[PDB]
């Protein structure tokens, strides 16, 4: 999955 | 309310020993109390509710993308009738999983983002609502669907035109909205050439901001912005 | 019961299904209500019902240690009086924790370890039982804590006297109850030197037996007795 | 913390 905060 | 009887200040204080604790659970339910109290959050109150939700939901998520997994491959054409089970335990943990994001909008709604006037805070609720949109999103199959998917753009949009006029570019709000928004493109509305772009373009352009800053705050942008680089490469 | 409406099948599956996306308190809800379905245990039910609540009480023993920690610090002489807040929030765990235990114990007596009859089983149920009041032991401060303690010290000696009877000294479960047994008396009975001992003579009497093992059967005693040494080692 | 299973 991606980066996400 | 269950929390309608403890001071404010004590949910607070039980929401930070919920985290130490990794109570994250304890930890939202705390920070929902406090919001239900009715006044502003701080920074700190801020950052305190998105950290316990974002666990909470990140757990969620995790798991029902286990079990649609499992769904998927028990529904391939040559796999053993398992039953309803699996569709029932993954529409189970939905069910939560969409629970706990109508909790959270909801109290975005009744009444943080109204009372939120200055950027700091209106961008972080607004960027949150999005979130929650978009994790409602990944669920969703039914004739909102689209509606879903579009009450998290308009979200992530107010919070990038107010972010664009009254943040820097290296602000680390505004980065972790550009980050979120640009997974938004590229997981949910099928633009990853929008995901692609807007990443690059806040990247090169907090690039270009970092010699305003301090140590402490560069170490704040840059680690944003490594986030940004991973997802690039990730993608291309 | 709410799982007094699924049936007994469903249940195991949807433990299993749990179990895979780590939602470990969902894994002992639905394995509670397998118990309550009042059929005896296979093997592999027993460790689903096992790892399920262990899982959960693990969790929260983590928990209250970190907060029992907090606790004591706040109470130091020099210490800034925080109020009443970790208190109140270390006993919720506390009262949590306990209510956990008492669920365990309660399918234990009712009525798991009166229609268990064979070694497997009974000892199974009775290192349970002896770990579920050691859980209890371990936050116990009252009038009845010295009867939470022997409450633990019977279980285990019951299950200890079965298994030397009735299994090879290279059976796992002989193996584990030995192990918890000489962690209850290294931790809970202030006996380091019973805990120690117990875990030598587990262990080279299982050293001694490996011999007669399948290649499979050996990887599963030596890990056992790799935890005997690793306390051990611990310990000395 | 010690081992236990
Ligand atoms: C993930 C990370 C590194 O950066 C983010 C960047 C943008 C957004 Cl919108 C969200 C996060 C972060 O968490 N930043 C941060 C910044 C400022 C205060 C706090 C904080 C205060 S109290 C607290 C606590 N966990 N008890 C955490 C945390
Ligand atoms: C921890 C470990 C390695 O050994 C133990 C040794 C003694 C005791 Cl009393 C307890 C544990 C273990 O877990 N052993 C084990 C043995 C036999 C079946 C299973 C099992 C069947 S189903 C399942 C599942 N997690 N779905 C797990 C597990």
């Amino acid at each position: 999955f991606p980066a996400t905060v | 309310g269950a929390m309608g009887s403890m001071e404010r200040a004590s949910l607070i204080q039980k929401a930070k020993l919920a985290e130490q604790a990794e109570r994250y659970e304890d930890m939202a339910a705390f920070m929902k109390g406090a919001v239900e109290k009715g006044e502003e959050l701080s920074c700190e109150e801020r950052n305190l509710l998105s950290v316990a939700y974002k666990n909470v939901v990140g757990g969620q998520r995790a798991a029902w993308r286990v079990l649609s997994s499992i769904e998927q491959k028990s529904n391939e054409e040559g796999s053993e009738e398992k039953g309803p089970e699996v569709r029932e335990y993954r529409e189970k943990v939905e069910t939560e999983l969409q629970g706990v994001c109508d909790t959270v909008l909801g109290l975005l709604d009744s009444h943080l983002i109204k009372e939120a006037g200055d950027a700091e805070s209106r961008v972080f609720y607004l960027k949150m609502k999005g979130d929650y949109y978009r994790y409602l999103a990944e669920v969703a199959t039914g004739d909102d669907k689209k509606r879903i998917i579009d009450s998290a753009r308009s979200a992530y949009q107010e919070a990038m035109d107010i972010s664009k006029k009254e943040m820097p570019p290296t602000n680390p709000i505004r980065l972790g909205l550009a980050l979120n928004f640009s997974v938004f493109h590229y997981e949910i509305a099928n633009s990853p050439e929008e995901a692609i772009s807007l990443a690059k373009t806040t990247f090169d352009e907090a690039m270009a901001d970092l010699h305003t800053l301090s140590e402490d705050s560069y170490k704040d942008s840059t680690l944003i912005m490594q986030l940004l680089r991973d997802n690039l490469t990730l993608w291309t």
